[PDB]
């Protein structure tokens, strides 16, 4: 039915000005959808930021403020602090609920950019023994925490089987990830070629097996 | 679809003067639930009290079901004007006074839901009478009620019953507009009696009144030992001055009578 | 200060039901309407629905029509959601989010819960059974794989080789949790330096290690 | 919309010689609608200070049938609350210090109705109390001191004045 | 106490019409609506009506819609019941029993009087019919018919008229029957 | 037309709980039946217990209790006593009128069971000879007072003896020419039978 | 009667009151009840604070003669009080 | 049934307006019972009075008459909306 659509994630360094937009797939944000915004730092801590008419939630600093730029919401962070680095969810309200977005993971740059650390695994003979064939792809040491894991069997994109873990903050302040690749005793015999591709902060990295 | 839905439940034979059908031949079993919103004007010389009140009725009536099951139509549909539906004929037995609200447009809701349950909401000010026991007078309670029953239909036809979950319930701004007394507590109760002319089912919310003591400690009790102390500042005086005695008991006994008055 | 604890995390099986609960502290109760939230890991936030405490009041997302049922205790300040014919869908982290405005509804969120983690399974208590992940520098790494219920615990090395270790999150694959756990080296250590890892399952007091040869 | 007041106690429209009533079909399918409504709304008021008092009294809107989904009400963009210039003069006893325009949207037992609140602020004009109540016991108050220029033996004066200036006390009270 | 005491047994011919009491203490007669129930031997319980004392309004069974006829005494504070058209069908026990409520109807019962028994009958007396019967230790029996051991069973009602037995377990044996009405004492030896 | 429906007997110990039920020929009893629970003691003595909305009469004992449990109601003694012996009657309240059950003769047990000693007496040659057969299937010494005759016919109310156990007697009425069989008794349990 | 406080209605008759107007002769019933007033009221809102008011005029006999302003003040208050109360 | 009766009464040729026959052109016969629910306010004043009852009126109307001895039908049928009578 009715989807909101959020960027994915966005970068900014402390004391810029960034905006998150919200939009609405039925057609323009108007007042009456109540744009609201939530906060969610990590270990799932959820707080309110701004919603309804133009109320805003008790302690919400004042560098955080609503609008409505041009047919979507807009949240406008302007002075970001470090503190301020977190997923960031806004819901519209359609007639008598809410529809939340896909979030955007806002990352207040505290640390020089990091490329991923790409590694791909063979099934384990020892697991094929089951009859069960699982290719672990581990994903370490990058910056801004947010990539796009894409599986490949013999040049086609995988569709189905493959399940990727969300980045996860390591000791170095770096995120990681780990995907993996679900298949039958019977497929890794049958198809000779992988490889689990990686895109972070625009550019892409390829780790295959044959 | 809603007026379509509408459309398919007039364009048959119905008759909204004929009480709906029942499987076992039962009376139609109407739920009340009832909001009181404010509470005011309680007049002790004539006994009664003002009321304002959401009154909240529901009842099954196969003849309007259009979904049944549904799970492919609405819910429920929201019933226009022009199209007619049996009603409870429910009056309020103890009201000496009533008006519906109707600025604008009538403040009425009436749904039917797939399955012919039908809910009927309306906004209704009363003045209910509210004998009263002042024994104790200036730290009394009092407890006041509201009847609500059926006046042509019997118990053959149709029988009340409270909602099962809070059937009756108080706004916020309630208590906020009865300054003068303190709604205490609630009950809900039944009050089917036979008549000359039948037995006719009826239900009684009522509410306890307890009356603020502040004003009357300060405009009656105090003042009033004051007025006795005063009284007695005139056992200091010599003997022999009488006239300033007299002058104290006679004024404060005076102003005793005035107070009372 | 406002808080809302909910009740600790549930494991429960499918075609059961189980009511979490949301205590508030704080603030007139009575006065402000709560929100439920459903955050899983298949989805993103979907919003159940909202009951008013002073009023009793609910209105629920259709999609969560019949599956969730919000109720209120007025006197001991606690608002609590029924979740029904429980399956592998209602796996998810549940939160409470309490309305903005004072004795009226606003439509923008204040305070939220620390959640409240719901796993339906039917799984039966099973053991980890752990492979081994081998391919300048090189990446060494292990395989949990079809265990339950979590947790577990990895080392390297009895806990020698600490340095440069990543165990990454479960994922639920079918319908057993399944993790893996990397390790950098210089290579001159392997497979020359003798090394292993540690897998143990506190569930089943089952401790296995799986060498890591080329 | 079928809007009410839900703070209503009594309300009368005005219909004499013809409806006071104004409806407007623009193009574009917008509609205006205008009428004339006497209210007798409810306002709780809070008397802590009384002589010297603020009080907040308002005025509710809403659908009564109409939920959430049918039916939205918005305060107009600009100007949502205005007052006709002859309105503080017909005000004598108090005056409109400010007003506010704000949203008072509920969730109820039939669902969730919204609605629209506009709030004005009385206060309370002292000169009549500094007049009728303040100035007169002072005065009242200070007629009992003159007793005590009165030699000590001639207490029948004294007593008249403290008893007559009390009892006066007490009236002026009630 | 509260306390309902009704009229004395009743014999009457069919055809007939007799009127029951039923004399209320130890309560405001007027608060309290009476019910009337008719206990009899060939059915169960049934309710005939209700009367509202303070009112005079009454309300019947439709299957006593011309049956019974309640009233009201208030200054006695007595419930009265008319049965008209007596037959064989109406010789029954007739309970008055009260409903709950004070000055209302609550639809439960609260107190019952000890009941009045109607009886209405057309056979004059008649001499008890002895028909003797028979098949360690044996038991012998004794039927009597239209009028260590010793068991006399309770009697029916079969065609207007009544019917026992006697059991009487033993390791010449007669039982007497007699009939103070009529007169008449048999005997019956019984026999193998 | 409606019929209401009631356990013929039950049994129970002091101090244990037992539960009757009235049971609506219509379909489930529901509130607007205003389910009544009626007792009657040995000698014609008749008071309510429950009745009505959820009111209860006075001096009713605590142990007494309504409720809707499945689509009947019922009647909980919780705690029986040895008093609570007696025939317990339901009203179901249909539209304008009462219709009462069969009743139920709860047993609260004090002496220890006996099976019910049957003999059944054929029709004399002083009946066939009138031209009217009767049979008699006396039972003698038997507790609880509750059999039921299974052979026109027409058994009389138990009543107990000198030894406290109670009896009864059935009678089997034919005709002469018809006469030209047998009885059993099933008492909370086997079931005696003579032919 | 308990929501009549002040009265108490002691008896109802029932009777006709058909008349012979200009028009015709029009059948008419008449329903009548009696109102009998409430004493307790009027005992202790007037009986009893009058007696009350006239016996503290009779205190004055027991002042000496010489002292007059205390008899007058008496006599004076309670018979203006009097008036007010009758008012 | 009920509204079939109530059909059978204005289906054919009935005028409220019209006062109700009689067997001897007789007048009609209004029996009139009267409920007093409240009597209140009672102004000396205005020497008037408040009073809520419930006013009762019957007479015979052969020209609605259904059932006649009935004994098969419903004893009475309650009038519903729609349907005038001479009252
Ligand atoms: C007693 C009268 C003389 C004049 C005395 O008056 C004063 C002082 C001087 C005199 C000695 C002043 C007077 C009070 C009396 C004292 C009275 C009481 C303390 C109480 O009453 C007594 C007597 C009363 O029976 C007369 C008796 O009730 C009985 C008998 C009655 O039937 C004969 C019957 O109906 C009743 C049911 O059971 C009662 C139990 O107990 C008290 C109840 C009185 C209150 C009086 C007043 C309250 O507000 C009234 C008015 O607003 C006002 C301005 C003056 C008051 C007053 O008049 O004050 C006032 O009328 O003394
Ligand atoms: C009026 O103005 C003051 C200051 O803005 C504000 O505190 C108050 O709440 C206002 N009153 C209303 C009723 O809007
Ligand atoms: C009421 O009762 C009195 C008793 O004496 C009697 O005189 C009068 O006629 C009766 N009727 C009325 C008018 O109430
Ligand atoms: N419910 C009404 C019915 C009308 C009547 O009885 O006359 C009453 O009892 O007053
Ligand atoms: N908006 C109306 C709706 C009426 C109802 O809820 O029954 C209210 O104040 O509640």
């Amino acid at each position: 039915q009715a989807v909101v659509t959020q960027e994915s994630a966005l970068t900014t360094s402390p004391g810029e000005t960034v905006t998150l937009t919200c939009r609405s797939s039925t057609g323009a944000v108007t007042t009456i959808n109540f744009a609201n915004w939530v906060q969610e730092k990590p270990d799932h801590l959820f707080t309110g930021l701004i919603g309804g008419i133009n109320n805003r939630a008790p302690g919400v600093p004042a560098r955080f403020s609503g609008s409505l730029i041009g047919d979507k919401a807009a949240l406008t962070i302007t002075g970001a602090q470090t503190e301020d680095e977190a997923i960031y969810f806004c819901a519209l309200w359609y007639s008598n609920h809410w529809v939340f977005g896909g979030g955007t993971k806002l990352t207040v740059l505290g640390q020089p950019k990091s490329s991923p650390s790409v590694t791909l695994f063979p099934p384990s003979s020892e697991e094929l023994e089951t009859n069960k064939a699982t290719l672990v792809c581990t994903i370490t040491d990058f910056y801004p925490g947010v990539v796009t894991v894409d599986w490949k069997v013999d040049g086609t994109p995988v569709t189905q089987g493959m399940e990727t873990t969300q980045p996860s903050k390591q000791s170095n302040n770096k995120y990681m990830a780990s995907s993996y690749l679900t298949l039958t005793a019977r497929a890794w015999e049958r198809h000779s070629s992988y490889s689990c591709q990686v895109t972070h902060e625009g550019h892409t990295v390829e780790k295959s097996l044959s | 679809s809603d007026s379509k839905i509408l459309a398919h439940l007039f364009t048959s034979g119905y008759d909204f003067r004929v009480r709906p059908p029942t499987d076992n031949g039962g009376p139609v079993v109407v739920s009340v639930n009832m909001l009181l919103r404010t509470i005011s004007k309680i007049d002790v010389v004539n006994m009664e009290y003002s009321a304002q009140l959401t009154l909240r009725e529901s009842w099954i009536d196969k003849r309007l079901s259009y979904g049944v099951k549904g799970d492919g139509q609405p819910d429920f549909v929201i019933l226009t004007v022009g199209h007619q539906i049996w009603m409870p004929d429910t009056f309020f037995p103890n009201e000496k006074q009533a008006y519906k609200h109707t600025i604008d447009k009538p403040n009425v809701l009436i749904r039917i839901h797939n399955d012919g349950t039908v809910l009927y909401s309306v906004r209704i000010s009363l003045v209910l009478s509210c004998p009263m026991y002042l024994q104790y007078y200036p730290m009394d309670v009092q407890q006041c009620s509201i009847d609500l029953a059926s006046y042509a239909y019997t118990t053959k036809d149709i029988e009340y019953l409270w909602k099962e979950h809070s059937p009756l319930q108080l706004k916020v701004g309630l208590s906020s507009s009865l300054p003068s007394f303190q709604l205490t507590n609630t009950s809900t109760t039944y009050c089917t009696s036979v008549t000359n002319t039948g037995i006719y089912s009826c239900l009684r919310t009522t509410i306890q009144l307890k009356r603020e003591f502040s004003f009357y400690l300060l405009q009656l009790y105090i003042p009033s030992c004051m007025l006795v102390i005063v009284s007695w500042v005139s056992f200091w005086f010599d003997r022999t001055a009488i006239p300033a005695r007299v002058t104290l008991g006679v004024t404060t006994l005076l102003t005793m009578t005035a107070q009372s008055a | 200060e406002v808080q809302l604890q909910q009740s600790g995390p549930e494991l429960v099986r499918p075609g059961a039901s189980m009511k979490i609960s949301c205590k508030a502290s704080g603030y007139s109760f009575t006065g402000y309407t709560m929100n439920w939230v459903k955050q899983s890991h298949g989805k993103n936030l979907e919003w159940i629905g909202l009951i008013n405490p002073y009023n009793g009041g609910t209105s629920y997302n259709q999609k969560f029509k019949g599956k969730a049922t919000l109720t209120v205790d007025k006197s001991s300040s606690t608002a609590y959601m029924e979740l029904l014919s429980l399956t592998s869908e209602d796996s998810a982290v549940y939160y409470c989010a309490r309305d903005g405005d004072y004795y009226r509804y606003g439509r923008y969120f204040d305070y939220w819960g620390q959640g409240t983690t719901l796993t339906v399974s039917s799984a039966k208590t099973t053991p980890p059974s752990v492979y081994p992940l081998a391919p300048s520098m090189v990446t060494l790494g292990c395989l949990v794989k079809g265990y339950f219920p979590e947790p577990v615990t990895v080392t390297w090395n009895s806990g020698s080789l600490s340095s440069g270790v990543h165990t990454f999150p479960a994922v639920l694959q079918s319908d057993l949790y399944t993790l893996s756990s990397s390790v950098t080296v210089p290579s001159s250590t392997w497979p020359s330096e003798t090394v292993t890892c540690n897998v143990a399952h506190p569930a089943s007091s089952t401790k296995v290690d799986k060498k890591i040869v080329p």
